[PDB]
């Protein structure tokens, strides 16, 4: 019925088409357990979501480099950012899991216990974390346009565009970082070459994807 | 129900009402030391006697230390305090503390047995006709009698208010004082001279940056 | 039944005219929760009103006063209060002002009395509609002037926006270029100074100067997303 | 739950039920509910009269004497910071004239203390017996020889509005001496002096930016 990975292949039995995303692309079977694949579910979702910030980021601050306002690439940024700004970065490094640290535990215990963080005993907060579904918190800090409230009909189809968006998202930042080490030069870098000339600028001729060439 | 951890289980032996009658309870027992109710009894003891030295230290520590620095007294740094009042002294340190063993011995003492037979310091005649106020009250730690001067454990409604204060503030001081010893090794100054330099610099100085607590960075 | 953005097209379920201006038109369904709708309701009127008072306040600067670039009429201002001292009265003054409005979009008809003078209160009405002495003169319909303030104040919203990136770009006032289309509309259009395809990409060069010195001190200004420019 | 009749810090939010009008200046602030607990709320309703009494002197203590130098009335006293009161030499030791207060203070506060405790019980004068108190007396407000000329036998009740709303706004006064002697570093008259000269250039964001 529903459309799969592989056509003409049967779906597992454990996927049935309920999450979104799903197209019965489980080959090794790591989801069979059905507890196990809520915690997928949610580590899907964050690297996804990290991965459409990661790749919004180095797009727009390539395309900032190649305009010439001075933007480094995304793998001198954070040499540049540190030193022209004299920053410690054991210390930034420290900050960043105290904050990261307390947001993600709370989404962990809430994964344990559903509705745990909404008692009340994070500064009387008591509906902004009681969440939604596994891995979509909803409430009006996580979702303050409340498109989670509104039409079911059409927020079931948000659930969709955005684990695709996610799963393109954290190809591209795979290709971010395969592109860098195999030729050495930014995002746009590496598009402005292939348009110049597509049939000789391309992975088959930079000399490292195939070392048979 | 306050825990140290929302959405954890609490350990069973800390939902129990004795258990729940303590102060400060929280939950906090991942290690499972208090689950024999024996144990808690006595672990509970150890706590207020910390916390109550604890408080009284760092109040010597800090106290003296604020107005050292406002120039109202001259007292030198804690770690030094020991060697600088020994040398201005009656006797050698080890008079001094072979005096301290006695009393404090002899005083430790008549609380351990009051741990093990409660109000059994009220034995008539065992002291000199001082042993009626030597029974405690109903609740093991909290003597009162002649250790309430003014009478504040009298009020029942704010009896766990006041209970509640005395944990908070004492597990604040015993993580104080851990505070000190380590700062003095990390840092090599005083306690009050660290918070001055946090404050000039907070996002330079702080122990990120000090050279021994993250050693691989 | 009603005229729509896209005629021939069916209004969002949660669209079904009852509010002034509603055309229908909410591809995202921005509006589809009931809370939100109304406080998208109050920003948009807040957001034509300012808009449409700011337009008019621009165009009518240039007539005036034609030498005052109204971009840099920030700096260009002198007057004895000081820069700080306006700030001073500007944030007590707004920050009463918009905290009373965003206490009655709360809990409305709780804010209408006067604090000091007891006998002045203000009539029942709709939120983000106050009546009786912000309302002194009606020409006609309410319902009628409601469809035209949010229709004009729509058009003022896009308006000023067109003069944030005119000024950006061609570094002129929102007459000084309509001036200069009319001379030589064939050249002036978007299309006939920037220009991307395959291969090459051409943006306007951005004519505000990166950084402004005013007494003492260097305030960056930067053109809005200059990066993204076609 | 608390009632909308009321007068509100903020009007049209909803505000704590154990606020109820009872107390004097009760426009139910609390947002941190520090006297949601009667017993609490019992002590710091006396600690806010004594706070607010002492704020009220202490800034009349800080005002006129430096008022009454600038008219050019002269004092030995005259032309002395109130923040440098304590450096300057009178008949006595600054110590021994803070053991006098403290001995003086203990047997006051220790009476007031004890009517706290059991309200009518220090109505009576030790030596003189035939002295005594109203007994229709309350905690913070004695009555009695502390109010020779009979003003409580008035409008009791706005005359503790007018006494709390005088107190809190003294209390505030102070806090700006504080604040203000330790950033400009002159007394407050003088900053009231250069605000008036040029109130547009100097607030306090003029003035701390400057600093740093
Ligand atoms: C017995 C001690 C004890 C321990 C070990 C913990 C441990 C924990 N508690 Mg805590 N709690 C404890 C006692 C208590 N907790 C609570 C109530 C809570 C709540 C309500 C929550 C926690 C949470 C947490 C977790 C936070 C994880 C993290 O990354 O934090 C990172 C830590 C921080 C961000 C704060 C500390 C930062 C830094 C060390 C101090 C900086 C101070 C400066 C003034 C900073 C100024 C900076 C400004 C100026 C820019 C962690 C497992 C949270 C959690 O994960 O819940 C699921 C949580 O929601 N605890 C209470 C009150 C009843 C306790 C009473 O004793
Ligand atoms: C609706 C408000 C508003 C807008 C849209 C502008 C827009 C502009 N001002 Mg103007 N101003 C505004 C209000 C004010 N300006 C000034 C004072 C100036 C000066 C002195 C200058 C400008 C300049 C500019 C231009 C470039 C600004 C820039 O890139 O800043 C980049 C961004 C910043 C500098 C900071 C952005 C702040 C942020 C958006 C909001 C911060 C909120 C506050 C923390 C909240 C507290 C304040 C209170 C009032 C709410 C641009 C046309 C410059 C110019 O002429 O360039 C050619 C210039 O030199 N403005 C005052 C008097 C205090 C204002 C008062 O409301
Ligand atoms: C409401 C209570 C209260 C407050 C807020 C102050 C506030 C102040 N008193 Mg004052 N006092 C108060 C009650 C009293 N004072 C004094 C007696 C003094 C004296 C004797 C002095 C002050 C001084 C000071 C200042 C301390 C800061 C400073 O410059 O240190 C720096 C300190 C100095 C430069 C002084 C150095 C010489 C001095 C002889 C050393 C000994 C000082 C004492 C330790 C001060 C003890 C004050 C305590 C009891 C409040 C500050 C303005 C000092 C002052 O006016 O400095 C300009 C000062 O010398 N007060 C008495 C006793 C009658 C009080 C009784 O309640
Ligand atoms: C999780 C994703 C992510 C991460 C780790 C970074 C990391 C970084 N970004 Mg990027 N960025 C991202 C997403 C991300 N960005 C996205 C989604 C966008 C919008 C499309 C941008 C737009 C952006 C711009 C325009 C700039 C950066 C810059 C930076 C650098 C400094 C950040 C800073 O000082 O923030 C501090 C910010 C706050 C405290 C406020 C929040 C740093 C290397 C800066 C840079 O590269 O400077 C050289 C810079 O100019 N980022
Ligand atoms: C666990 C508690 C504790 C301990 C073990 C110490 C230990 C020490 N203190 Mg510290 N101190 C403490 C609490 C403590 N203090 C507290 C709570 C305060 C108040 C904030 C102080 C204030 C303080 C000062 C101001 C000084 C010390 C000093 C000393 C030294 C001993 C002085 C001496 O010979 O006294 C011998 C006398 C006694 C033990 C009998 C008590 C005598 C006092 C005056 C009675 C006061 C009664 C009071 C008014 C009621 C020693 C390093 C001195 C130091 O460091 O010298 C180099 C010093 O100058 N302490
Ligand atoms: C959003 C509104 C707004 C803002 C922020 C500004 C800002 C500015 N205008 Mg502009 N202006 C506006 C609207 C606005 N104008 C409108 C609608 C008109 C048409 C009437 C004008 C007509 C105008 C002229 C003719 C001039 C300016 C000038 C100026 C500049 C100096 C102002 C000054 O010195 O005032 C000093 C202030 C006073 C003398 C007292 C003003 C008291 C007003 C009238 C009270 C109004 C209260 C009322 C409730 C407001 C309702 C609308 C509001 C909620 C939006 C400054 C950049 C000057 C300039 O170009 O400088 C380079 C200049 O010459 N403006
Ligand atoms: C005051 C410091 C400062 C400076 C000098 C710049 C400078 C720049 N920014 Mg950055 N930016 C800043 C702060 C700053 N930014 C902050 C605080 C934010 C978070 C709100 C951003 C968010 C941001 C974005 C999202 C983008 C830029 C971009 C740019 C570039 C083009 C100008 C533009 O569109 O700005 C726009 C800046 C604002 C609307 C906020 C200015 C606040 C002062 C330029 C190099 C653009 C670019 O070319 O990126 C590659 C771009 O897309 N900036
Ligand atoms: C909280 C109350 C308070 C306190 C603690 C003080 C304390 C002080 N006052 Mg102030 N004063 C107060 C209230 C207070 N005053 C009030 C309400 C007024 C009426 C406006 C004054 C008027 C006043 C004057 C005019 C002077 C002081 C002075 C003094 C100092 C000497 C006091 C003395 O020996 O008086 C005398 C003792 C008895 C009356 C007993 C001392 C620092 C003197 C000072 O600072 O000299 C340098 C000084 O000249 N006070
Ligand atoms: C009783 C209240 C009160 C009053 C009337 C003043 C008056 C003054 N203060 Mg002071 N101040 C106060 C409280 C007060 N202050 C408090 C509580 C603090 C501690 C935070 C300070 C800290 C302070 C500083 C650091 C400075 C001043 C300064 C000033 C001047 C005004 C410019 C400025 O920057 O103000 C800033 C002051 C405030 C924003 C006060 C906020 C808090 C009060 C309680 C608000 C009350 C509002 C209410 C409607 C009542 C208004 C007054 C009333 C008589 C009508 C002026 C002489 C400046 C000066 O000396 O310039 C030469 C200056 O540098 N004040
Ligand atoms: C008593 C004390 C300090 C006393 C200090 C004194 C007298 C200092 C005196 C002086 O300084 C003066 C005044 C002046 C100086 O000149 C001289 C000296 C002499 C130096 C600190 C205790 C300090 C005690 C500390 C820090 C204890 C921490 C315990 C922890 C964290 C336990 C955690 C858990 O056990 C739980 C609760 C439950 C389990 O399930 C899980 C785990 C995690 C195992």
């Amino acid at each position: 019925v529903r459309p799969v990975w592989f056509p003409g292949n049967p779906p597992p039995a454990h996927l049935d088409g309920s999450l979104a995303g799903d197209y019965g692309f489980d080959p090794l079977f790591l989801g069979q357990e059905p507890q196990t694949l809520k915690w997928y579910v949610q580590a899907e979702l964050v690297h996804g979501r990290f991965a459409m910030l990661g790749a919004a980021g180095i797009i727009l601050t390539s395309i900032g480099a190649k305009v010439g306002l001075g933007f480094p690439e995304w793998y001198d940024a954070g040499k540049v950012v540190v030193e022209k700004n004299n920053i410690d970065f054991p210390t930034l490094m420290v900050i960043q899991f105290y904050l990261m640290g307390w947001a993600e535990t709370k989404r962990w215990y809430d994964f344990k216990n559903p509705g745990s963080q909404a008692d009340g005993s994070f500064l009387g907060f008591t509906e902004e974390f009681k969440g939604l579904e596994n891995g979509y918190p909803g409430g009006r800090f996580f979702d303050p346009m409340g498109l989670s409230r509104g039409d079911a009909a059409k927020y079931q189809e948000y659930k969709q565009k955005e684990v695709k968006n996610g799963r393109l998202a954290m190809i591209a930042c795979l290709g971010f970082a395969a592109q860098y080490a195999a030729t050495g030069k930014g995002p746009l870098d590496n598009l402005a070459d292939h348009l110049a000339d597509p049939n000789h600028v391309n992975f088959a001729t930079n000399g490292v994807s195939i070392p048979i060439a | 129900r306050q825990s140290w951890l929302p959405g954890s289980q609490i350990p069973a032996h800390l939902d129990t009402p004795a258990a729940q009658a303590l102060a400060g309870n929280f939950g906090f027992d991942p290690l499972g030391l208090g689950k024999d109710p024996v144990a808690l009894r006595w672990y509970q003891q150890a706590e207020l006697i910390h916390c109550r030295t604890a408080m009284a230290g760092v109040a010597g520590i800090l106290i003296p230390g604020l107005l050292t620095k406002a120039g109202a007294l001259n007292v030198p740094e804690w770690y030094d305090a020991g060697k600088v009042a020994i040398e201005n002294s009656f006797a050698p340190w080890g008079s001094l503390l072979a005096v301290q063993l006695f009393l404090c011995g002899f005083v430790e003492a008549k609380r351990w047995q009051d741990i093990r037979k409660p109000g059994s310091q009220g034995e008539p005649g065992s002291f000199l006709g001082f042993e009626a106020s030597l029974k405690g009250t109903s609740e093991l730690g909290y003597p009162g009698g002649p250790f309430d001067p003014l009478g504040l454990s009298k009020e029942a409604d704010k009896w766990a208010d006041w209970k509640l204060k005395e944990v908070k503030n004492g597990r604040l001081a015993m993580l104080a004082f851990l505070g000190f010893v380590a700062q003095k090794y990390a840092t090599g100054a005083g306690p009050v001279d660290n918070l001055a330099a946090h404050l000039k610099d907070p996002w330079h100085v702080n122990y990120a940056t000090n050279g021994v607590s993250l050693p691989f960075l | 039944s009603r005229p729509l953005w896209l005629p021939g097209s069916t209004p969002p379920a949660h669209l079904k005219g009852d509010l002034p201006g509603d055309f229908g038109f909410d591809p995202l369904g921005l509006g589809a929760n009931a809370e939100s709708l109304k406080w998208f309701k109050e920003s948009e009127l807040v957001h034509s009103r300012w808009a449409m008072a700011a337009v008019a306040g621009i165009l009518v600067q240039e007539i005036v006063r034609p030498d005052v670039f109204w971009y840099n009429a920030g700096k260009e201002v002198e007057s004895p209060l000081g820069p700080l001292g306006l700030l001073a009265v500007e944030f007590f003054l707004m920050h009463w002002v918009e905290v009373r409005r965003w206490q009655d979009l709360r809990k409305p008809g709780s804010v209408d009395q006067d604090p000091i003078f007891s006998q002045y209160k203000l009539p029942p009405h709709e939120v983000g509609y106050p009546g009786g002495v912000f309302a002194p003169f009606i020409p006609g319909d309410l319902a009628e002037l409601k469809v035209k303030e949010i229709k004009n104040g729509r058009l003022a919203m896009l308006a000023f926006v067109g003069f944030v990136m005119a000024a950006q770009v061609t570094g002129k006032g929102p007459i000084a270029a309509l001036q200069e289309h009319l001379a030589d509309p064939w050249g002036t259009t978007i299309f006939s100074k920037a220009a991307v395809v395959p291969g090459q990409a051409v943006a306007p060069p951005c004519k505000i100067p990166a950084s402004v010195s005013y007494k003492g001190i260097e305030i960056p200004t930067p053109c809005f997303l200059q990066g993204l420019w076609p | 739950k608390r009632d909308a009749a009321l007068p509100s810090w903020m009007p049209g939010a909803d505000l704590p039920g154990y606020l109820n009008g009872t107390l004097p200046g009760d426009f139910g602030f609390d947002p941190l509910y520090l006297g949601q607990d009667p017993v609490k709320l019992k002590w710091y309703a006396q600690a806010e009269l004594m706070n607010a009494r002492f704020a009220m002197l202490a800034v009349a203590g800080i005002l006129v004497p430096e008022l009454l130098s600038n008219i050019g009335f002269s004092w030995p006293g005259a032309g002395v910071a109130w923040y440098d009161a304590g450096k300057f030499e009178y008949f006595a030791p600054a110590s021994s004239l803070f053991g006098v207060q403290m001995l003086l203070f203990a047997w006051v506060e220790i009476r007031r203390y004890q009517d706290f405790v059991k309200p009518g019980s220090a109505n009576q004068d030790p030596i003189f017996t035939n002295n005594k108190l109203p007994d229709g007396n309350e905690p913070g407000y004695p009555g009695g020889i502390f109010d020779p000329f009979g003003w409580s036998k008035g409008d009791i009740k706005s005359l503790k509005l007018k006494e709390i709303k005088n107190g809190r706004l003294a209390m505030l006064a102070f806090a700006g001496f504080i604040g203000q002697a330790y950033t400009t570093g002159t007394t407050p008259l003088k900053n009231l002096s250069t605000h008036l000269a040029d109130p547009w250039s100097t607030t306090v964001w003029q003035n701390d930016l400057a600093r740093l």
